[PDB]
């Protein structure tokens, strides 16, 4: 039912672009009123995600190794 | 597909049509041409119940391969070998095909060589 | 300029009246009083009864009229041997081989 | 610059765009709150005779009851026959009957002829 | 219901206007009757010929559907303008642009592929080569009369 | 139970799901190298073809002219 | 016939003598029981018609009209007997005579051997009509409405007394059987034209042809559920069948006069069903939905193919079914919310479910779902018509999207949407009216099974 | 323009409506969370750049020129919530919304299954039935000449007092029924 | 699947959310806190906020409501009589 919600200190501007956007803004003369309610996506689980040749290639390396093994099994059990 | 640059953005005179083709008679600079040979029966190519495209020159392979499919069931993959043997066969007729198609403009240029000549001989 | 007390209290009076109302939604759960009223059974009486229905009409009521069911006569190769007569195709012609 | 907005039939110009919205006159804030009331006596009238617990029934609409009989019935009483009615009705009244009329004559001419003569092709047409 | 609460013919005069006006329940100024080209309007009103979904969805409506309040005058057309019907929503372009760019577009498309189909593509090879004098007696060609035998020669 | 609600965090994952997909990724590519090792042909290239001008004069009936 | 005539005639003193409270449930029952004697006019043949005696015969043609006028009469008793329960009494008996002797006066017309007597039953069958639409009628203009179908009638159908007094005269006889056998061509004479529109125009009238249709949404409109169901679904017909008759009689001179009246049907079935689109009447739209219907049976007929017939009493048959369901959906939402205004009762589905399906079934009929009766019956027009000419095709086509394009559109409005606020008056479904509308709607859907009996005296 | 209260919208309100509609087609605009928020301040610092103004026909046509910026620079397809009109979940479970009167027409046998909600029901309708006429009483005498001028309505004030016409709003259906 | 909301846990998200706000104090923000007398911000800051909750809660909140927002109680008011809450 209630669900708690956790602290609010652990969200910081910093680890995320949103830091940099901060300072270009700064450079120009104006800040960032909404660092941390932003910087929940960042951080945690959901950072550094896999660019597109990463989401490709999912599991590419147990693949190839079943290949290698398939491939050795019938190139040896034809003999 | 240079040949659609030869024919249209180049002169039209020399590349030949598709639609109307040979327009030759076969009987050029080819002395005792051979005939290509039936394999299959009429019968045995009738009864086997070709479709009427496929009914070119290579349907002996083609009612190997079909016999094969039917007797190997259901190791549909156990006889692709006649499978290959029909490509082969296939693609040895478009090879004939595209030796007439050079042969054909190789006489027509060498009809407007002979036009040429006239022009710059008479 | 925010609300002015006379809406914010109309507002507020219909507020806990719509929640009043709300949990007035829930049921007891004596509610509701309803009044008192084998394993293969789904591939036998859903399969098998139709089946035999259907083959039985196909058999004696759709076959026996003519030309309601045309069937396509089976692909012959050379070489094939026929139940109903017993003559052997001939092979076909030695192969010209190419490769 | 911008590309202007220009309306047509089919697309209106947008609300915010429209200059009469920025007009502070005294005249149009008497129609608006004129209007206000207006809008404000009939919404009452309205729940007025909606939240009543003896009625159970229809509440009356005069203004659909009013369209209604404006469409239907109010139309012939007040109609007067002048030039544009009159080529309005002779443009689309008569005129496609006599178009589809002399189109059709020409093609059944056209196909009787045909068949009369022997060329058109009828070898398969048994129902008809 | 009542016969005075009814339309009746086109008013021409100011008082009639302002009974007419207090009828349909608007001001006297924004009461505009169609005018007496004889066509059998009456004294109904002239909306200004908007669709019910350029009325704001936000407000709460009598009918929410219609987006139009109870007793409200509605438009001559209004059966035209409900929201499953023609509307007047305003267009993020202009609709002349719009029209033109459509045709435009169609009709290029279309010149297109009429030169393609004056110019057509195909790969350089000879035509299909068939047996039996291009297969005569499998087209349905009648086995008694014997036509003109083409053959086909090795290359 | 079913997987409780969590607030901007990532949501717990089961190993079930992750298997599943792990599993169905390795299938995948193994089926895709398996028959590109052993078809290699509708991709890469199936039969020569051959230039069409460089075809010798002799087997093709035009006269020396 | 006499097997018919005398149970109707004992049926009118089974009225004038139950008790006060027992009226409706003895009719109902002996008009059941007469629907289902009436199935003995089914021993038909495909080269001969079933004759009786010399004044009555029943083909292929007459016998499917015949069964849905006697069937439709007890549907006329369960549908009226409700909003007359505030009545006298003697109004109510008086009421169920005039219901009555309308249905044997249509079950005599259709059996009519001879034409002469064809027409004076035809002319019969405006009195009790008549009587209905000007005293049962609800609205304040229903006497324009009884003015205008009777002065239609009678001034159709009085050149077509001249026509046939002439026709008897001249050639000995007026037996439809005679006339069969003795049938003489027409010349492309001035006199000729004149006897032609003397022997079509009542039946145009009637029908309505596009033109002279206005009778319709008014006399449709005003009258009471059992008067808008005998006309919108039997006088139609009747002008049908008697079309049917006379057309054999003017050969050859049809293909090269129906020219304009066929096109005045083959535009005007468009335009009409574009009035659909903008109407805000549910009965009008209804009666409009008719006038298309008929205006396709007017072109069937007219051309007079084989394929044609065949499509006409089909469509004949389907659209009086479904045009008698649809009048009594109609009649079920207006004593519901009392008023005929379609925009006003709306997002009926979501109190009630019933209604809503059998409206779906009804609109599903209406815009010809195969294979359903109304679809084949267009069918057979479509393909006969096509055989007539080709571009015709495109003004069949057309209407094939408009009549859809209003049909599912009643389907949407009264049904689909968010629910009236101050509308609270909507009861539960009354079992009478569901049982009225599944009497209208499983007889549909069972002769989709064996259409062969109502497609017309030439299969 | 046209509002339940007011007769009119103020520059404050355009400018506002304005402010939220220019914010949320260039968070359309601007996918991306950093250049949506990058964007919004240099918004933000463009709108506080006239805020200070004293003359009103320059914030007139100031106000003008901004409209038809946001008109000129607007997305095609905005983003629409689910539950806003134009959105894909909007009034969908709107089909769903039995009004409650209908529960007065069921039948004995059917209500005979839940008897203590029904009797709540009888006490519901029976506080309404006696609070209408003195809301009605209320009503009447608030009221002033020529009906009320705007739409809203006053709250309850004596003691005991139920609001006027509180039935078709306090008895509304749920949004999830 | 939807699991239900309590006006508790909408409060302490409406906190929450105001809470991370970098023109506002974790401090002197309470429930009973009006934005510009007793809180002293602008009424751009006013109509951002009112946007930052209509991007928190997944719903957009008209304008014509949106004016009147003006207090950390009256946005539970409106986010309680919009979700039903306390059925
Ligand atoms: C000459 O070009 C012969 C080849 C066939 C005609 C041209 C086809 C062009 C489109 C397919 C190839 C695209 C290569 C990027």
């Amino acid at each position: 039912s209630k669900m708690e919600l956790p602290d609010y200190k652990q969200w910081k501007i910093e680890g995320t672009p949103l830091e940099t956007v901060q300072e270009k803004l700064a450079a120009r003369g104006l800040r960032d009123p909404w660092g941390r309610n932003e910087a929940w996506r960042y951080m945690g689980g959901f950072a550094n995600n896999v660019s597109f040749v990463g989401a490709l290639l999912k599991g590419f390396k147990w693949g190839f190794a079943a290949f290698v093994v398939a491939v050795g099994a019938e190139y040896y059990l034809e003999s | 597909g240079a040949h659609l640059a030869r024919r249209y953005l180049g002169d039209a005179s020399v590349e030949p049509e598709p639609l109307r083709m040979p327009t030759f008679p076969p009987d050029y600079g080819f002395p005792e041409r051979k005939e290509r040979e039936m394999v299959a029966t009429q019968q045995e190519m009738n009864d086997a119940q070709l479709v009427l495209q496929q009914r070119d020159y290579c349907a002996h392979y083609l009612i190997r391969f079909l016999k094969c499919k039917r007797d190997s069931f259901p190791n549909f993959l156990a006889c692709k070998h006649e499978q290959h043997d029909w490509d082969y066969c296939e693609h040895l007729d478009y090879v004939k095909r595209m030796k007439e198609f050079e042969r054909e403009r190789r006489l027509l240029q060498r009809k407007k060589r002979r036009e040429q000549r006239e022009a710059d001989m008479a | 300029s925010g609300y002015t007390p006379d809406e914010k209290l109309r507002l507020q009076q219909l507020r806990e009246l719509r929640r009043r109302w709300l949990k007035d939604q829930e049921l007891s759960p004596r509610e509701p009083v309803l009044p008192p009223r084998r394993h293969s059974i789904f591939a036998f009486t859903h399969v098998l009864i139709p089946v035999w229905i259907i083959h039985y009409y196909l058999k004696y009521h759709v076959t026996t009229k003519p030309y309601t069911i045309v069937e396509k006569k089976p692909r012959i190769f050379p070489g094939d041997t026929i139940l109903e007569t017993g003559e052997v195709i001939p092979p076909m012609k030695e192969f010209p081989d190419q490769h | 610059s911008f590309p202007k907005y220009e309306p047509s039939r089919l697309a209106s110009l947008p609300t915010t765009l429209d200059p009469a919205e920025y007009d502070i006159s005294s005249e149009t804030r008497k129609a608006q709150a004129e209007r206000l009331a207006i809008r404000s006596r009939l919404k009452r009238e309205y729940q007025l005779q909606y939240n009543d617990p003896s009625r159970r029934g229809v509440v009356e609409d005069p203004a659909l009851i009013r369209w209604t009989c404006a469409r239907s019935a109010n139309v012939y009483p007040n109609f007067r026959p002048n030039t544009k009615t009159s080529l309005l009705g002779a443009l689309f009244g008569i005129g496609p009957l006599i178009f589809w009329y002399y189109v059709f004559k020409t093609d059944r001419d056209r196909k009787e002829k045909l068949i009369q003569e022997g060329k058109l092709d009828r070898t398969f047409n048994i129902s008809y | 219901i009542t016969k005075d609460m009814l339309p009746g013919p086109y008013p021409k005069t100011p008082e009639e206007r302002a009974a007419a006006a207090k009828k349909y329940n608007m001001r006297v100024e924004d009461y505009e009757p169609y005018p007496d080209d004889g066509m059998g309007y009456g004294d109904y009103p002239k909306l200004p010929d908007r669709s019910q979904q350029e009325r704001d969805p936000w407000y709460d409506w009598d009918h929410p559907d219609l987006r139009l309040n109870w007793g409200e005058p509605m438009h001559w057309d209004l059966d035209m303008y409900i929201r499953n019907r023609v509307d007047t929503s305003p267009t993020p372009v202009n609709w002349n642009l719009m029209c033109k760019h459509l045709f435009g577009f169609v009709a290029f498309m279309l010149f297109m592929f009429w030169v393609g189909e004056t110019y057509p593509t195909y790969q350089p090879v000879g035509p299909k080569q068939y047996p039996y004098n291009n297969l005569y007696l499998e087209r349905g060609g009648d086995p008694n009369k014997e036509p003109e035998p083409v053959v086909h020669y090795e290359i | 139970a079913h997987i409780e609600p969590r607030y901007r965090q990532f949501p717990q994952l089961t190993r079930s799901q992750v298997i599943q997909a792990e599993f169905f990724s390795a299938t995948m590519w193994f089926w895709i190298l398996w028959r590109f090792w052993h078809d290699s042909d509708a991709v890469l290239g199936h039969f020569p073809y051959p230039d069409p001008s460089q075809w010798t004069d002799e087997e093709l009936g035009i006269p020396p002219d | 016939m006499l097997k018919y005539i005398i149970p109707t005639m004992m049926l009118m003193p089974l009225t004038w003598l139950s008790k006060n409270s027992m009226i409706w449930i003895n009719t109902t029952l002996h008009s059941l029981l007469i629907s289902l004697t009436s199935l003995l006019l089914l021993n038909q043949f495909g080269d001969n018609s079933l004759n009786f005696s010399l004044t009555f015969f029943s083909d292929s043609l007459s016998t499917p009209l015949l069964i849905l006028t006697m069937w439709l009469l007890p549907l006329m008793l369960m549908a009226s007997q409700h909003h007359l329960s505030k009545e006298n009494l003697a109004r109510k008996k008086l009421f169920i005579s005039m219901l009555i002797l309308l249905q044997l006066f249509l079950i005599m017309t259709f059996t009519a051997t001879e034409l002469i007597f064809f027409y004076i039953m035809f002319e019969a069958t405006l009195v009790p009509t008549l009587i209905i639409i000007t005293r049962w009628g609800n609205q304040t203009e229903r006497l324009n409405a009884g003015l205008y179908f009777l002065f239609y009638t009678l001034a159709g159908s009085l050149p077509l007394l001249v026509a046939l007094i002439y026709i008897q005269n001249t050639m000995g006889s007026l037996n439809f059987l005679i006339l069969q056998y003795w049938v003489q061509p027409m010349p492309n004479s001035w006199s000729n034209t004149f006897m032609w529109l003397a022997c079509m125009m009542a039946f145009m009238v009637k029908m309505p042809l596009y033109g002279l249709h206005l009778w319709l949404p008014k006399a449709h409109v005003e009258a009471p559920i059992a008067g808008s169901m005998v006309l919108a679904a039997i006088l139609l017909k009747l002008g049908g069948y008697g079309m049917m008759r006379i057309t054999l009689l003017l050969n050859p001179i049809t293909d090269f006069m129906a020219y304009p009246f066929i096109m005045l049907s083959l535009w005007g079935m468009i335009m009409t069903s574009s009035i659909c689109l903008r109407q805000t009447d549910l009965k009008s739209l209804i009666a409009y939905s008719s006038v298309s219907h008929m205006a396709l049976v007017i072109v069937a007929i007219l051309i007079q193919t084989p394929w044609s017939y065949m499509g006409a009493t089909a469509l004949m048959i389907a659209h009086g079914l479904t045009s008698s369901m649809l009048f009594c959906l109609a009649n079920s939402n207006y004593e519901r919310v009392h008023s005929r205004t379609m925009i006003l009762a709306r997002g009926l589905q979501t109190l009630l479910p019933l209604m809503a399906a059998w409206w779906l079934l009804a609109s599903l009929t209406n815009l010809a779902l195969p294979p359903s009766i109304n679809l084949i019956g267009e069918l057979f027009v479509v393909m006969s018509t096509f055989s007539w000419s080709n571009i015709t095709i495109i003004l069949m086509g057309l209407n094939m999207v408009i009549t859809a394009l209003y049909s599912l559109y009643m389907l949407i409005t009264t049904q689909r949407g968010k629910h009236t606020h101050h509308i609270n008056n909507i009861l539960p479904s009354f079992t009478r009216e569901n049982a009225l509308m599944s009497l209208h709607m499983l007889p549909l859907l069972l002769l989709s099974l064996n259409p062969k009996i109502i497609l017309g005296p030439l299969y | 323009a046209f509002l339940p209260s007011a007769a009119y919208l103020t520059h404050q309100q355009k400018v506002l409506q304005l402010y939220k509609r220019a914010l949320r087609h260039l968070e359309s605009r601007c996918v991306h969370r950093d250049k949506y928020r990058y964007f919004a301040c240099l918004l933000r610092a463009r709108f506080d750049e006239h805020k200070n103004e004293k003359d009103m026909v320059k914030a007139t046509q100031l106000l003008r020129e901004a409209e038809k910026e946001f008109w000129h620079g607007q997305h095609p397809q905005p983003y629409i919530f689910p539950e806003s009109p134009g959105g894909t979940s909007y009034e969908r479970y709107e089909c769903y919304k039995v009004p409650e009167w209908c529960l007065d027409d069921w039948h004995p046998s059917e209500k005979a299954m839940y008897p203590d909600y029904f009797a709540k029901r009888e006490q519901w309708k029976k506080l309404r039935r006696e609070s209408w006429e003195r809301e009605v009483k209320q009503l009447q005498e608030e009221t002033p000449v020529g009906g009320p001028r705007t739409e809203a309505l006053p709250p309850a004030r004596k003691q005991g007092d139920l609001p006027p016409l509180w039935w078709h709003i306090v008895t509304r259906p749920r949004e999830r029924p | 699947d939807a699991p239900p909301l309590t006006l508790e846990g909408i409060k302490d998200r409406v906190l929450y959310v105001l809470k991370l706000y970098d023109k506002i104090d974790p401090e002197k923000l309470s429930v009973n806190s009006h934005f510009m007398k007793d809180l002293g911000l602008d009424s751009l800051d006013q109509v951002e906020i009112i946007m930052a909750m209509e991007d928190e809660f997944g719903f957009e909140i008209p304008d014509i409501d949106a004016e009147k927002l003006m207090c950390p109680q009256e946005i539970v008011d409106y986010i309680a009589d919009k979700k039903d809450v306390y059925e």
